[PDB]
């Protein structure tokens, strides 16, 4: 299949994202501003496996300490995203994911934001993802050398290249009739990009009706 | 600053 090192480190993260929610939307029935304490509780979630799996990342301790924490801060909303999608389209089970959306459609969050979301959880749900796939890409999102304030860029490559070679090489053999996939795959890491700017524009309509956030996404986010 | 974030990453 692949190489004695290649497969020790796929073997590796793989089991780092194994072992680091939704039903309330489904229920209690709500779509907020007046319930947004669910969506704080879900963001931080996502937050703290976030740290949780970039600490385990190869070489990601031998960064800077503040290039660790552009790393972070600027990957928070993509991995967000790209978690989410994993969960979507890979698990619940059928009917879920409907009235999941619906719910959400009725949340009074606007569809210039919600549309996109669907779209691109569609998308990426049609490209059919393997767990090894959902969970390499999920680092290469977090090891993206152009983030902002970024000290030393080179160092992040580096760190970012072993991952991209093991996730071209795995498609190669198990999306074999298929060499324009891992193109696809790393399309959907541009996608991602765009909900940052949806991000801060949400992010600054809830200060202006002062929500509460958790300590956590204090920091991540700074509010 | 980031005092929770760079205890959660120095464990
Ligand atoms: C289109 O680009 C912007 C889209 O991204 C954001 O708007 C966006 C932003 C900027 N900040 C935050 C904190 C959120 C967020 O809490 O979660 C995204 C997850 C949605 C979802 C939830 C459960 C299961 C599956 C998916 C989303 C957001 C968006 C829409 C609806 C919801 N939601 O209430 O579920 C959240």
């Amino acid at each position: 299949e692949l190489t004695p090192d290649q497969q020790t480190l796929l073997h590796f993260i793989m089991d780092s994202y194994n072992k680091q929610i939704t039903n309330k939307i489904l229920k209690e029935e709500f779509s907020a501003e007046e319930n947004f304490l669910i969506l704080t509780e879900m963001a931080t979630n996502h937050v703290q496996v976030l740290v949780e799996f970039t600490k385990k990342l190869p070489g990601f301790q031998t960064l800077d300490h503040e290039d660790q924490i552009a790393l972070l801060k600027g990957s928070a909303v993509e991995a967000m995203f790209l978690r989410s999608a994993e969960i979507f389209n890979k698990k619940l089970p059928s009917g879920h994911s409907d009235l999941l959306e619906e719910r959400i459609r009725n949340s009074g969050i606007s569809d210039e934001y919600i549309t996109p979301m669907f779209s691109f959880y569609k998308s990426i749900g049609e490209l059919k993802m393997t767990q090894e796939e959902y969970a390499l890409l999920t680092a290469i999102v977090i090891l993206s050398p152009d983030r902002q304030y970024i000290k030393d860029r080179e160092a992040v490559e580096k760190l970012q290249e072993p991952l991209l070679d093991v996730l071209q090489k795995l498609c190669k053999i198990h999306q074999p009739e298929n060499p324009q996939h891992f193109a696809c795959l790393l399309g959907r890491l541009t996608e991602l990009r765009t909900f940052n700017h949806h991000h801060a524009e949400m992010l600054m309509s809830w200060r202006v009706n002062d929500h509460k956030f958790t300590p956590l996404l204090c920091e991540i986010w700074d509010v | 600053e980031n005092a929770l974030l760079r205890y959660l990453l120095d464990k």
